[PDB]
């Protein structure tokens, strides 16, 4: 999971 | 403020290809010079400008069989159908002309672009 | 010896979400405490272990309406349906418990994992 | 396009  | 799962789109496409390989919920047959290819209308529309136009048509959206132009090569179509469901294109010296022509007909702009580039490198 | 188009899976998912937003070729209604959500069965199966099991069942594969367990929160479902079609999860302090519970019921393992991690960080 |  990432900060888009 | 959303978080994003990097592999989600790839995992979705992998599962859609698994459904295709097991012939689960396929809703159309694409006929290419008597060769038949089963697929999901939504995946075809998502990948191709031609299928997008066909299946948004109020009459054609209900067809279970679509016949392509007789000039379309079944191997070129098979390679492009595989690309639609996997992101992988089996581009070879022996098939590049048939793949580019099929991608132009199917309106798959990114495939047409790489074929044009690979052809330009060989000249 | 294939070449791969990096953005293909993301572009496919973006187009599938465009079809969902315009209600094109949606083939099922998911009912959650009287709230109704239209979707594509193949996308639901590709994202959820529960929908995969439902739509591979010889009787349920033909249903146009699926009713979820009354304990399922419609907002939690809406957030997860948005994630299915975009890879983006709108996870907030106020919805994390409902999102984790809905993801456990839907069998969306990666979503359950990030909810568990975010909850563990707050304790 | 890349070599996968
Ligand atoms: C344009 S809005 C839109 N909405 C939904 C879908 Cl399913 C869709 N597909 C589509 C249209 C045109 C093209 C492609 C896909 C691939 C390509 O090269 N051209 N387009
Ligand atoms: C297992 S083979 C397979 N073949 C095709 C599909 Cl459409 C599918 N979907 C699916 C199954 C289980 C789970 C998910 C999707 C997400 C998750 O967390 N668990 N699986
Ligand atoms: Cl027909
Ligand atoms: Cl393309
Ligand atoms: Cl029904
Ligand atoms: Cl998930």
């Amino acid at each position: 999971w990432v900060i888009p | 403020s959303c978080i994003q799962f990097t592999r989600h789109a790839s995992d979705v496409l992998l599962n859609l290809n698994r459904l295709r390989s097991r012939d689960i919920l396929t809703d159309v047959v694409i006929v290419v010079s008597r060769e038949q290819f089963r697929a999901h209308k939504t995946v075809l529309m998502a990948c191709s400008g031609l299928f997008y136009s066909i299946f948004t048509d109020q009459l054609k959206c209900n067809l279970s069989v679509i016949n392509l132009d007789p000039e379309i090569n079944p191997e070129g179509f098979c390679i492009l159908l595989d690309f639609m469901y996997t992101s992988r294109l089996n581009l070879r010296e022996g098939n590049i002309m048939a793949v580019m022509a099929t991608a132009m007909y199917l309106q798959m702009e990114h495939v047409v672009d790489t074929c044009r580039k690979f052809i330009k490198a060989s000249e």
